[PDB]
């Protein structure tokens, strides 16, 4: 029937786009039926996204094939946006930070917390695809006043909206990636960075706290970000960024991916770190201390309080909270803010110390080289054990360990923290370890880094490119990490993003730039008008 | 009204002039004068020389953004103080009974 | 009880004074009167208005307060949302802004009305009733679309636009099914706590007694994303014969195998990397 | 001199309060401080900041008071308005919409 | 509904926009006296609407 043969139709162009170099490496977990038939009958047509979208990808193709790249930062308005492509920066960055910065007509300005309402990185991103497109207008209106010698002899600029916009976390589950997706399409935007944090959890000035969601949870972003980009027939360009560089923290201990990098303890007669945690305030509480309440967030049992106050006590921590008390006293019971957060140091170093924190990995390496120390007979060596540590599930290096005659005290559950996150081993490894298992799943790979340092982006792109060497990578450049206190030469940090380029950053970005140089110009301006 | 198109330069003023003008018109009952669009204005002149300088330094384009805000004080230099992350952190201590773990292991 | 103090409160509000008073008095009449019908065991009976009409309405009938729902407001969408099903999935602003409507509905038809009273006799205004159309509304916040910062962010939408009253459920958000009789997915009450907590440090910051709503999905749930409050720990379900090869090893073998035997389309244990012994 | 008497503003105003805190306190103390420079004949010297942070960097540099122009807001655009020149051909709500990012900002930047 | 019945277009009015308001405009007579993005704001919902509809 015309019915059957219309469907049929959109199915096999559907499948031929699926199948189309674009996505060579890519896995969908659904097939070209399931896009088809969300779309209805009624044609729509993302031509702003879906047109840079290509020549976005095919230009990011040429500068990865060449190991150069594009050096850009993020606008603050829409003529920093022009502005830019008007002094020959290919393509433009836009970011949360400066977002949450800007605030809006009902969003207060404020930190980086991605608590604005999912539509505001799209509604920013609409402004700068407005005012490109506008500046093509008025270019395109000039030039045709112009002779054929003055338009050879007066540059055209490439106002094509070439954008990566962030979409922080996905601002929740599949329906609000898409949600987020779709809005940023339909405004003209060809490009997304999803990260595979928890959302809700940013801290602010804080060495930890930092919460990373299981693998399966963020490749279902980037899977459902792709199925939105099928359905609108725009081939958008996904990159999946990682927070495990510096990631204390995961929400959970179920994908065997991030198991290798879980820390238990190792000494099982050490009570839970949250049970201390909550009967060291109790303690704060009952000794006078009103204002440390927290433990009343919790239904703890009496004889969980007992064992923690007992390993409290052993270990001086009771000892700090009497006499942080005491100092309280002495100094007219104002806020305990201070002296709280220098016991609450001392417990956790202490805590940490005392239950023996390593991965599993570890904690059996430990018992082997033991037994070859011991001069008994090697069942693995220890290089063997952590390449198979390092590829195996909990469940699979228990079992191994066992035939091994391994079987050391681990448990991740007792270094959980109050709010029952898993505390798991940050760093590079990790992050490559993320990024790896999202490699199918995104155009782009990024881990996030504090420090500009081409040996930790070495580290992280030789690794990723073993596996995967077409994978193009992306490098952050934030403006508040201080250059001249690293000792680089001027020269050094000219070449700085050259370097990046030549390891297959092809998109590298001063994610607020244009944040800061706003307040600059504001300020000179203000204080030279004044004067 | 001061328009940032009327091209000052032009007019013969001394700088003393120019730096004297806006004193004039307050002692004429002009208590209100403004520079319409000179935000927009300073805004174009940043970008336009801190992509030149990224195009043609590198890193070294914020480096010396760096070094300027150092010069000055700037609350720039601290942008996380600036937008607020101080007293949103204390928020989260509030909204979680001082529970939510901001300290590391490892 | 505030898991904060009241200079907690008052460090973050400057210097600068503002005031949210149609949220504030409304806040304090519809509790007392809600408190009156508790202590006489009456109550309010409403429905959720679609429209700023229907909202007038309603209260010219004789209903004293109104309730604003996220089912409704995903039904609606708006210029920037596509309609759909209750997934929660619209910007967390959209409740806020569709609220914001029936409350400038309701002032405005309070305006109207009385610039109309102040044209009668004493006589005529004893004769003709007066409409009550302050703004009782309990409106939807879903499950806080967020952690604290999300909470305190819709919490203060809802109060600038003068709405005195607020649900939280304790679902995990981005897990709501259509036509399912399973993946109900519920959050530790830890977490649910700290959203009400959050929710009472922005109303208390605002100086806005407003009225917080708990509610809980637990009566048909049947997962939770984590074990480690206390207070679920009763009601998990555990394997006791400990030789069963894991849920989800099991679920994945049986994807993988109609996968193997051709049925292409069930690829989705690619979303997993489960090592060969588990999968044997 | 108004056209209207305090009979005809108050019959516009219902029974259920509002106050527009921000607005008045603001409007009371920049008025007075109009008047007392207009008294010294002294002035405020300024300029339309293009973005919040411009707005609280001049406060920060002693700059009294803030112009917002319909120049800026027409070359600024919106999420639904193209930018372009100046005809104030937005719609009406567009200089209100984005004096209150410069107003949230403003007093965002008391509270921190 | 209007299409499900066999209606084959619709119209949409200022009057009614006008009375409905919005989340910054106080609902009111039909004076056109909203932003000029009203009605096409209202308009955008229904196309929506009629568009989801079609897809479901
Ligand atoms: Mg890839
Ligand atoms: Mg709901
Ligand atoms: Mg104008
Ligand atoms: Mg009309």
């Amino acid at each position: 029937t015309p019915f059957e043969q219309d469907f049929e139709k959109d199915v096999a162009a559907t499948q031929r786009y699926f199948d189309s170099s674009r996505f060579a490496g890519i896995i969908r977990l659904y097939t070209a039926r399931q896009v088809v038939e969300q779309r209805g009958t009624i044609p729509v047509d993302h031509i702003v996204a879906r047109e840079a979208a290509g020549a976005f990808y095919e230009r990011l193709r040429e500068l990865f094939a060449a190991r150069k790249s594009i050096t850009t930062f993020g606008p603050y308005s829409p003529g920093q946006a022009v502005s830019m492509k008007r002094m020959g920066i290919e393509a433009i960055y836009l970011g949360g930070w400066a977002t949450s910065a800007k605030g809006s007509s009902t969003e207060d300005p404020g930190p980086d917390l991605a608590s604005y309402p999912l539509s505001q990185v799209p509604d920013d991103a609409a402004v700068l695809v407005r005012a490109l497109l506008t500046a093509d207008r008025n270019q395109h209106y000039l030039r045709l006043q112009m002779s054929e010698r003055q338009r050879a002899a007066t540059p055209a600029y490439d106002f094509r909206p070439f954008i990566i916009a962030d979409a922080d976390t996905g601002h929740g589950g599949d329906p609000h990636v898409r949600n987020l997706i779709r809005r940023f399409v339909e405004v003209g935007v060809p490009g997304y960075h999803i990260e595979d944090q928890r959302p809700g959890t940013k801290k602010c000035g804080h060495q930890g706290g930092k919460v990373l969601v299981p693998s399966d949870e963020q490749i279902k972003r980037l899977n459902a970000a792709r199925f939105q980009l099928d359905i609108m027939r725009v081939p958008g360009i996904i990159v999946a960024r990682t927070d495990a560089e510096a990631a204390n923290l995961i929400d959970s201990r179920a994908d065997e991916r991030d198991q290798p990098f879980l820390l238990g303890a190792t000494k099982l007669d050490v009570p839970s770190y949250k049970s201390c945690f909550l009967a060291m305030v109790r303690r704060f509480y009952e000794l006078g201390v009103k204002e440390l309440n927290g433990h009343l967030l919790y239904a703890l049992g009496d004889s969980e309080y007992a064992a923690a106050g007992g390993w409290l006590e052993r270990q001086g921590i009771f000892g700090l909270v009497s006499d942080a008390v005491n100092a309280w006293r002495e100094d007219g019971q104002q806020s305990i803010d201070g002296i709280f957060d220098q016991v609450e140091s001392r417990f956790v170093a202490a805590w940490e110390d005392d239950a023996g924190l390593m991965t599993y990995g570890e904690a059996v390496a430990d018992v082997l080289e033991f037994g070859q120390s011991e001069g008994e007979p090697i069942g693995m060596a220890p290089e063997e054990w952590r390449a198979f540590a390092a590829r195996a599930s909990l469940h699979a290096a228990r079992a191994k360990a066992k035939e091994l005659g391994a079987d050391p005290p681990w448990d991740c559950e007792l270094a959980k923290t109050p709010e029952g996150y898993y505390q798991i081993r940050g760093g590079i490894p990790y992050a490559i370890a993320k990024s790896l298992a999202a490699a199918p799943f995104a155009d782009i790979l990024w881990m996030e880094t504090k420090t500009a340092d081409l040996a930790d982006a070495r580290q992280f792109a030789e690794a990723i490119h073993a596996e995967f060497p077409d994978q193009m990578l992306a490098y952050n450049l934030s403006p508040s990490f201080n250059w001249d206190t690293t000792g680089m030469t001027d020269e050094e940090m000219r070449r700085f993003p050259e370097e990046l380029g030549k390891m297959g950053f092809v998109f590298n970005f001063i994610t607020y730039g244009g944040h800061q140089i706003d307040g600059v110009a504001a300020e000179e301006f203000a204080t030279a008008l004044r004067q | 009204n001061l328009s940032p198109s009327f091209n000052w330069d032009t007019t013969g003023m001394t700088d003393e002039e120019m730096r004297r003008f806006p004193e004039e018109l307050g002692k004429m009952g002009f208590v209100f004068n403004f520079i319409t669009y000179g935000g927009h204005q300073i805004d174009g002149v940043a970008a336009e020389e801190f992509a030149t300088a990224l195009r043609q330094d590198g890193m070294l384009a914020l480096a010396r953004l760096q070094r300027k805000m150092r010069l000055v004080e700037s609350p720039y230099r601290t942008p996380q103080t600036l937008v607020g992350g101080p007293r949103s952190d204390a928020a989260l201590a509030a909204s979680s009974g001082r529970t939510a773990t901001t300290k590391a292991m490892g």
